[PDB]
């Protein structure tokens, strides 16, 4: 449908296409897929985990009775003993932190069970398994439309703007159709991402900047953002791909420096992107949303398929606009419909599960992105 | 297949509009008493004091009884003799007889120019329309296209053609079952029935039936008195078509089956085209049968159709038909299509007040049993 | 499978489209009054209640039968006078016609075509089977008999497991079929669902065998009315029975069911087992259900157009095969997979339990 | 012959293949329960056991229904009333095939296909006659009626080492035939193993031969059924009945065995009763076993495929003469040898006995 084609040209460069993942479908429902691992380092072989098993889980009782060349692992890292007791010169108290002077110290070292191909061969070993599954689900395409080309007394006035008006109007339609969906997106989102939280929340609560607490400068936030990206890094193989804020949260709160205007149009930003950050990002803005938030997170792609997402959409045409004279009044109809969707694995142990649930279910969904957080911020009025 | 071989059409080029039909225009026995000598080829009336009067002629010139003083003694009297058969009971023959005999004797050629029984007159009708309304959506439109390639509006077309078609179809069988008269009844009636019902369970409605097939026989049977009846009353013939009920065309189906098609052809290619709209076939070569496919209850019914469009008994004159709508309706741009016609009616006077339950070229039995 | 809408599903979900349907009045008979020729009249009976008599005969229905059981005697022996005449639900066709006639206006009394019309998604339901075979059988079928070995073993397997599909697809029929021998399709003295030779009332009356069998093809267009009735779309086209009842149901209208007799008479030239053996009546395709676990029939409708099957078989990914070799014994890995998926018209798996208007199943006994 | 596999030799030793098969809780129902249409039910009555009830209408069972008996009586009402209806297996098969679909996976569920296929060894087991005539036998059959003495006697021995063969194999399938009318094939008031014409169950109330021999015909579909099951191949493709069975059959269904009418016509002609009288019912090729011990048939399934016979005959050597003369009275010899052996499907010779999935072999009384 060239028509529709088109207005899908013109609408769908309207919305925050990238803050999320795009997939398409040709299907009444959208087939997603994504990627995920629970736990990172290292091998996933078994005779990687078997070795692990064999030797120690490094309790506070048993990191002195080793000795050199003997190896253990904690938190699924394996390392090898330099010379006699390690941590016998540590007091931290805190075994990992024991463990990360013990690293720089060198009384222990990172080891990597990478070896000959005549070890692996020879004894017939086990080989990695993988670290991450591919899943796969299926949601409905879902859709708005609108009665909005409103004509009659507004079909004299159209045709007084006459020069431009057929396009227009079916250009502005558009124009508002893509900008629920963008908000759309948003809701979805913001209801998928994780909330951030770090010692009983971004340090013991929200992080506030209200005049009861820090009315600074907004630094504070733009240092917790930049943490978010950090938490990313953390739990998922991606760095940040992209922020959105609102103007209270930080599209306006982080602009004393930490926050750049589009300096460039062209370059590493979208045209729909409010600006980006000092800590990279594009930078979007929602302006709608009471919680005045922030999120951080990451879309990701193999080639040209965008498999990583918090959020994944895929819209199915054969932007629809009809033409209803209702009595004296040839309305223009216009009709988008898409799939929208989290992955429903991130609140699935199994298939089974997953079979009876809905990625397009966000009370389900709510707060499992794990490719992306949300900061909630306290604000002065 | 649209049904309408069963009726006159006499196409309408204007809404009223009209259609002919051929409608039609439309004894002192001696009595026999005690000590009557009666006389061979004679005719007497008795009237018991049981069981009313009967008309018996002589086969035996025999005097009945002088001595029988007492009705009594003179029913019985009567009843030896008619049991000797020297006395038999035959009653619209007996009247048939004497009435011709008392007109030949009394005929005179005077000027019995007697009219040919049949009016021959016409009526008015609307061109009454119906329609229907396609009620369809956008996306199953476009995701038809999409998923399989379908036609999307092409295809509720077809469906919308056909059920309107068929709709039509099943108002002519509710005004045909509004107009005909009840069978098995009067002149059809056993005397042991039920008045105006067949049950197949019944055995003096299956005539003494062993399982089955003969009781679908007995159907069968009473369909050719239904069909009599018609001919009875209309004066124009024998009843030529059948409209009744699935379950009553299958159980005709099962006798003598080369009657009908079993639409072989349709269930060895797979359902081919079911063509539900179209005549079964002919019961005993007689009857041209069709299934009500609406049919409320359970039923039959008789009808006569005349080779003249004007000898029907009911008309349907099209003057519109299919015509497409096209539209959507802009509270919520769903688009819209439908078809409508305008065709008519026509039913013989019979004097729609003087149709229920009046139509001599119609007789309808309620079934029961199957 | 060759009785369900394809809608093959280039893509699993995937779905199908069905077009599923959208799913007295008369003044009086009474003491006094006088009925005319043609006209209908409403009666209460104080014992078998309401009826509906026509007029055949104008007449004054005993105005002195004022006691409701006098005036009850009157009406019948008017009954059985040939005055009046019973229908019940046609004099209700009747009235609204008359209704309808009489208010008739162009207005705007548009019917619906009434037909929902629906899609339903559904998964490409995934089944496999292995050859399971040593190398040595297959060197030996070719070096012994110039057998095409595993190639023959893969024809075999593929067979089956189209066979195992076709087995699914009609047990789901029978899950999804509603129960037949009941309600519409019911005689009074019957068993409800299920047809027992050894039962007089099911039989008919039937004078042995010949006649009883006759019987059950007889219930078996009971059954294709009652589904032609509540779908809307026409008398059951094919019928899937067991074993028993298709050899009872092929001694019946000669061969018309088909033994395919030609591989018989030239000994076993081919068995075929595996499609519908032939037109029973010649009405109804007869498919048989090689797995059935007791003894029965289904009765069901099939329209021309893919979406008016009521059941749905879409056969995304057939007979693939998988080739492979295990080195433990150095033997070889061949079979086959599927990825079909299944559907029926929704008429709401849990709103297809003895719901779906196109098929009516019935037991059987007494064979 | 025609109804066995061959598989021929080239030395003995020999060898066949063969196609050899590998081989819920309904709630219950009580006072109270709103079923609902389509839903089932479980319900033992305190006479005559259990079965699943279905529903047809949504209808509350009595609530002050605690007495067990009464109970009953609310079931056995809504039964009679058409809202619930009874069916065993085909219930049990609805409810596993619900729970497995529902609460279904994916994982990797390869089965094996139903068929392993096997192979056997055989010897090119031998046969042979002789003759064991004399020289004036030969001397006056040429003088006294101008005949060619040895030759006929010669055709008569190649007769009748053929039937003799034939007879063996047969004698092996009723060996391993397993015995009919048995299990899945029996009528409840039967007679375990045997048909009996002079019993109105085993002749479904049958009166003379027309309808007793017809019920015989029934009992035979119903093992050409047993064995479809069994094989997983199919029905049963031919009989070997003994020769009042046959006549017993040929009786009916009007030109299924042939009469020879041109040998009766011409006064015994050529009898060449050495083939299958004919097609029972177009569906069993059927031949007279003339050396049946009792009165009996026996029912066997045979597909394309050599390997799918459940029995293999595998000739060697066929017709080899002998020929000399014996010098203690100088008598001339002439006789034939042949060599086949037999194959029989494992079913795992002791093996074989009443254990053979392919045949079923029922004794008769009553003709």
């Amino acid at each position: 449908r060239p028509n529709l084609v088109a207005l899908t040209r013109a609408t769908t460069k309207l919305i925050y296409s990238d803050i999320v993942a795009t997939q398409r479908t040709n299907q009444p429902v959208a087939a997603f897929y994504g990627i995920k691992y629970l736990n990172g380092a290292t091998y996933a072989g078994e005779a990687g985990y078997v070795d692990r098993e064999q030797i120690t889980e490094l309790t506070e009782e048993s990191k002195l009775t080793l000795n050199k060349g003997d190896l253990f692992k904690y938190n699924n890292i394996v390392y090898k003993v330099l010379e006699d007791t390690p941590f016998a010169t540590i007091e931290e108290s805190d075994l990992e932190l024991a463990l990360q002077i013990a690293i720089v110290l060198l009384k222990v070292r990172l080891f990597s069970d990478a070896a000959s191909t005549s070890k692996f061969e020879s004894s017939d070993s086990e080989i990695a398994d993988a670290r991450f599954q591919i899943n796969k689900w299926q949601t409905a395409v879902k859709s708005r439309k609108l009665k909005t080309g409103i004509t009659v007394e507004l079909a004299q006035d159209l045709e007084a703007n006459g020069f431009d008006a057929p396009n227009f109007l079916e250009d502005l339609l558009a124009t508002e159709m893509a900008d629920e969906i963008n908000k759309d997106i948003l809701q979805s989102l913001i209801t998928v991402s994780k909330r951030y939280k770090v010692t009983g929340i971004t340090d013991s609560g929200f992080i506030d900047l209200s005049y009861a607490s820090a009315p600074e400068a907004g630094r504070s936030l733009y240092r917790m953002v930049c943490e978010m990206v950090s938490h990313i890094q953390k739990e998922s193989t991606y760095t940040a791909t992209f922020c959105v804020a609102s103007a209270r949260a930080a599209a306006i709160l982080a602009a004393s420096g930490w926050l750049k205007h589009k300096p460039e149009d062209d370059k590493y930003l979208s045209q729909n992107a409010y600006g980006f950050l000092a800590n990279g990002l594009p930078l979007y803005c929602d302006t709608n949303s009471p919680l005045d938030y922030v999120i951080v997170g990451v879309v990701e792609n193999i080639g040209e398929k965008e498999i990583v997402g918090s959020i994944f959409y895929a819209p199915y045409t054969e932007f629809k606009v009809v033409v209803d004279p209702e009595s004296l009044q040839p309305s223009i109809g216009l009709l988008v419909r898409y799939a929208l969707s989290a992955n429903p694995y991130t609140v699935a142990k199994d298939e089974k599960e997953a079979r009876i649930i809905d990625g397009g279910d966000m009370d389900k969904m709510a707060g499992r992105s794990d490719l992306s957080v949300l900061l909630g911020v306290k604000l002065p009025k | 297949l649209i049904a309408f071989d069963i009726c006159g059409v006499q196409p309408m080029n204007s809404p009223t509009g009209q259609v002919f039909a051929l409608r039609a225009v439309y004894k002192k026995f001696p009595a026999l008493a005690a000590s009557t000598q009666t006389t061979v080829g004679d005719i007497y009336t008795h009237f018991f004091q049981e069981t009313g009067t009967v008309y018996l002629q002589a086969s035996v010139q025999v005097t009945i009884d002088a001595g029988a003083t007492d009705a009594a003694k003179l029913d019985a009297e009567i009843k030896k003799q008619m049991e000797a058969g020297a006395l038999v009971e035959i009653a619209e023959g007996m009247a048939t007889s004497i009435a011709e005999l008392q007109e030949g004797f009394n005929g005179s050629t005077d000027n019995p120019w007697n009219e040919m029984g049949f009016r021959i007159d016409k009526q008015v009708i609307e061109a009454k329309s119906r329609q229907l309304k396609a009620a369809y959506s956008i996306e199953l439109a476009q995701d038809l296209r999409a998923v399989h390639g379908m036609d999307a509006d092409a295809e509720l077309s077809g469906i919308l053609a056909t059920e309107i078609m068929l709709e039509i179809n099943r108002e002519v069988v509710d005004w045909i079952n509004y107009s005909a008269q009840v069978g098995k009844s009067g002149m059809t009636l056993t005397p042991g029935s039920k008045a105006g019902v067949f049950d197949f369970q019944d055995p003096i409605d299956i005539r003494g039936a062993r399982w089955a097939g003969e009781s679908f026989k007995a159907l069968l049977f009473q369909i050719d008195k239904e069909a009599v009846e018609i001919a009875r009353q209309t004066g124009r013939g024998e009843g030529n078509f059948i409209i009744a009920s699935r379950n009553v065309v299958n159980v005709l189906a099962s006798v003598d089956t080369g009657i009908s098609y079993a639409a072989q052809g349709l269930a060895t290619g797979f359902s081919t085209d079911t063509t539900k709209s179209v005549f079964a076939g002919v019961l005993g070569g007689k009857y041209r049968v069709y299934i009500d496919q609406y049919a409320k209850q359970d039923y039959f019914t008789v009808g006569y159709k005349g080779p003249n469009e004007m000898d029907a008994g009911i008309y349907y004159a099209p003057y519109v038909a299919l015509t497409p709508l096209r539209g959507s309706d802009p509270k919520n741009f769903q688009p819209v299509m439908g078809f409508k016609t305008r065709y008519g009616i026509g039913i013989n006077p019979f004097a729609i007040l003087n149709s229920l339950g009046k139509n001599a070229y119609f007789r309808r039995v309620y079934v029961k049993g199957i």
